[PDB]
């Protein structure tokens, strides 16, 4: 299960 | 994937008060908790990712993964702090899932009861009559007239900042001849001491 | 922060319903929530720059939200029912998701049959008791706006021009005029406390003002009574030596 | 350490060809199980080993939401790296990342770990605390400053000890048939057909998973680096594995050397000549 | 900034003339990830082959695996051609059966 937050660089 | 807080919480003025949020889900991110004054917008106060304790001036909220649960703990409580709070579960991705919501009441400290019950007037009375019940303590309660033709608001504390007084207030009117200071207020139950004026 | 238009909107159901968010300059995400009486905001749709990432929340097809530079948000209405009354509020976060949000005041729609109903204010001002002067040394001046429907009012008190909060407290609810009527007009009293002294003042001038939010010009109206349009309704006094 | 679970992401610009490309790939040790490509019209993570198929559509439908959004959060990484470095629009730009947590033989978590580079160079990594960041340049150091007032890394660390171990254990589980289970090599030493004076030693490994293996050639003393000709591991088509040594001897004195091999697979290290 | 691509042009099995195995070509440590790689016998065009996804190693630099079936392991000649942004012409590697 991969890590589930995106964050903008 | 849920979540559940107390629906409301009355505490004093000067006072603490903790409200406390459980959840239920498979994939944990965040719990957070927004304050949100009637219709207004909800507002930030703390972010608990990891275990641990939050501490903001006079709020805190603390985080224990295993028990799945949070809680939000208010110190030296104000009047302004009466309002919604919400506690937030964060899942992963975007989509956060917000409480019901905890209303809070902080009542106020009235140090100098003086209840009384004054009549007002207007520029042209050729519509009604206003009664304003004043001054009383915290634990006094307003209820509605019998009569279907008399209005009664519910209470609320005015701040009056510069003299550092606080006073609570419920408003009377009827436009019908039969309606009275005296008469008023006769459903509730208010003091023995309370001030008449004719 | 963020801001949100109109306040508060009242609509006639069938006609459609634009309402819009402005997030915080160079806020990635955007979302919008839909909050019902007495619960917690329910999430309704996700952008991240243009792009809607998810509208999984939206309760019909009826409702569509764009973001076309990735800045400004319209959450559009079309054909709007009296189940899409409720306060739309909406969100923005600086790069993605799980973090801090920034809410907007929101947008509190109602949508009725018809429009035949809708009633500005009444305002009146009630000048303090020479009783509570002598007795207490402080003057309470009293504000009733009556015979407004919908709930759509904003109530402000306002001294020597200034508008004040010190010594105000108006009632967090309104009551029913007539409890009977399903479409019952409203009214919400104020209180605004002052020194004995201030309110002697004849200099000093107290107006209470309340902004109700109706019809708009577009909105047609064909009854003998006058177009009950978002309007400013006022009740004015002056200092009283006596 | 045993088994590792790893994510690889490559967000890639490319003017002319369309918007940015956006491909996730996750591994348990060496075998490939998930795979997302932006590319596709209608993209979805796709499986991509026989022990995953079984996980229901609410998974699918979950790692395709996270892909999606990471396809739109990379677009706007790739321009905002552009603006750092004072790019133009005219070149194609690179953002690598690969994270994951790593099991120990006792089946506990060894490391947790988390690395991006931008245009096959380093730019921001989280440190061994699983606490801090560690920003190769000033660039990396805006995006570090986005990341902490984002709890990127509470949010990561809480991830890499929690949910990253928790579902690579029901992987090793569910693929227990393949995946926890370590074929051997088939050793043997060989000469090629040669001229006069250029006669060689060859050691050789051939059929081996995990692909970690250790070949050395020394009998008298320790040559170690002293002419030994290390070739890289190269694949086989399935979870096969080949590598190779070598030595120089340009005449005829060559009983006197020896080969070992390491492979885990192995009941003990084997001894070639 | 550029890496130029690392080549092994070998087999899966050591075989000998008559019998299958398959003709690998593992090209590794490149960057950027475009990458043109063909399998040659007798210096041209073995019909369209198979290819390992692209991924990377720890360094960052791009790996792969090019491959096909070999069934005629005879006297004829085999060779793997790359082509990448970093070459100057295609890089020709001739299939060693001893290496
Ligand atoms: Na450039």
């Amino acid at each position: 299960l991969p890590f589930e937050k995106s964050t903008v660089m | 994937q849920s979540l559940e807080q107390p629906s409301e919480v009355t505490a004093v003025e000067g006072a603490i008060v903790q409200i406390n949020c459980t959840y239920q889900t498979s994939g944990f991110y965040g719990l957070s908790w927004y304050q949100q004054h009637d219709g207004g917008a909800p507002t930030f106060l703390s972010y608990n990712a990891l275990d641990g304790l939050e501490e903001t001036g006079r709020f805190s909220s603390f985080l224990s993964r295993s028990d799945s649960y949070g809680y939000l703990l208010l110190q030296e409580l104000q009047m302004k702090d009466s309002a919604s709070y919400f506690c937030a579960v964060d899942t992963g991705g975007f989509k956060t899932i917000f409480g019901a919501g905890t209303r809070l009441f902080v009542k106020a400290n009235i140090q100098n009861p003086d209840p009384a019950v004054y009549q007002l007037r207007d520029s042209k009375s050729s519509d009604k009559s206003v009664c304003l019940f004043t001054d009383f303590d915290s634990q006094t309660n307003v209820s509605q007239s019998k009569d279907s033709d008399v209005y009664i608001t519910d209470k609320c504390v005015l701040d009056m900042r510069s003299m550092d007084f606080k006073s609570n207030s419920a408003v009377a009117w009827s436009n019908k001849s039969d309606f009275a200071c005296a008469n008023a207020f006769n459903n509730s139950i208010i003091p023995e001491d309370t001030f008449f004026a004719a | 922060g963020v801001s949100q238009s109109p306040r508060y909107k009242v609509a006639k159901r069938g006609q459609d319903v634009a309402l819009r968010c402005d997030p915080i300059s160079g806020h990635v995400s955007l979302f919008w929530y839909q909050q019902a009486l007495g619960q917690g905001p329910e999430f309704l749709t996700y952008f991240q720059n243009e792009a809607q990432l998810d509208k999984s929340g939206l309760p019909s097809d009826r409702f569509f939200a764009e973001r076309p530079e990735g800045s400004v948000s319209t959450l559009k209405i079309q054909r709007t029912q009296q189940e899409d009354s409720a306060v739309y509020l909406c969100a923005s976060s600086p790069t993605g998701g799980q973090e801090t949000q920034y809410f907007g005041p929101g947008t509190r729609l109602l949508v009725l049959e018809d429009l035949k109903n809708v009633f500005p204010p009444e305002v009146a001002v009630f000048e303090p008791s020479e009783a509570e002067i002598s007795h207490t040394q402080k003057a309470t001046l009293v504000c009733l706006a009556t015979g407004f429907y919908p709930d759509h009012v904003e109530l402000s008190w306002w001294v020597n021009g200034k508008e004040v909060h010190s010594g105000v407290c108006t009632d967090p609810q309104p009551l029913k005029e007539q409890p009977a009527l399903n479409d019952s007009r409203y009214a919400l009293s104020s209180r605004l406390r002052v020194s004995a002294t201030f309110w002697q003042n004849p200099r000093n001038h107290f107006r209470c003002q309340v902004q109700f939010y109706g019809l708009s010009e577009n909105d047609e109206w064909t009854q003998d009574r006058a177009k009950p349009v978002t309007q400013i309704v006022s009740a004015e006094a002056w200092g009283r030596a006596d | 350490g045993s088994h590792s679970m790893r994510y690889f992401y490559t967000a890639m610009s490319r003017p002319g060809r369309g918007e940015p490309r956006f491909i996730a790939v996750g591994y348990v040790d060496d075998t490939q199980f998930v795979r997302f490509d932006s590319d596709a019209a209608s993209p979805r993570t796709e499986p991509r080993a026989p022990w995953i198929e079984q996980e229901g559509p609410e998974y699918w439908d979950r790692n395709t939401q996270i892909f999606k959004t990471n396809t739109q959060t990379y677009r706007e990484s790739l321009r905002n790296l552009r603006g750092y470095y004072n790019q133009s629009e005219a070149g194609s730009h690179i953002i690598q990342r690969m994270y994951g947590c790593d099991l120990g033989p006792d089946g506990r978590l060894l490391r947790g770990h988390d690395q991006s580079a931008y245009d096959g160079k380093d730019y921001i990594a989280l440190n061994e605390d699983l606490s801090s960041w560690t920003a190769a340049d000033t660039a990396a150091q805006i995006t570090q400053r986005k990341w902490e007032a984002a709890r990127v890394a509470e949010q990561l660390r809480a991830y890499l000890e929690g949910l990253c171990v928790e579902w690579l254990r029901r992987y090793l589980e569910n693929g227990k048939e393949t995946l926890q289970r370590a074929d051997p090599p088939k050793t043997h030493v060989t000469h090629h057909p040669v001229s006069d004076h250029e006669a060689t030693l060859r050691c050789w490994a051939l059929g081996f998973y995990p692909a970690e293996i250790t070949l050395t050639w020394q009998r008298d003393g320790e040559d170690q680096t002293q002419d030994t000709e290390l070739v890289e591991t190269r694949p086989a088509g399935d979870r096969t594995f080949q590598k190779w040594a070598a030595v120089v001897v340009p005449s005829g004195e060559e009983q006197r050397y020896t080969c070992h091999v390491q492979h885990e697979g192995l009941p003990k290290p084997l001894t070639l000549r | 900034i550029q890496r130029t691509p690392k080549i092994q042009v070998y087999s899966r099995h050591p075989a000998e003339n008559g019998k299958s195995n398959f003709l690998n070509c593992y090209v590794s440590g490149f960057h950027p990830s475009d990458i043109e790689v063909d399998l040659l016998k007798n210096g041209e065009r073995i019909e369209k082959v198979e290819h390992s996804d692209l991924s990377f190693s720890k360094d960052w630099s791009f790996y792969l695996l090019y491959y096909t079936e070999f069934t005629p392991t005879e006297a004829d000649e085999y060779a793997c051609r790359v082509n990448h942004v970093t070459l100057s012409q295609p890089k020709i590697v001739k299939w060693d059966r001893d290496m």
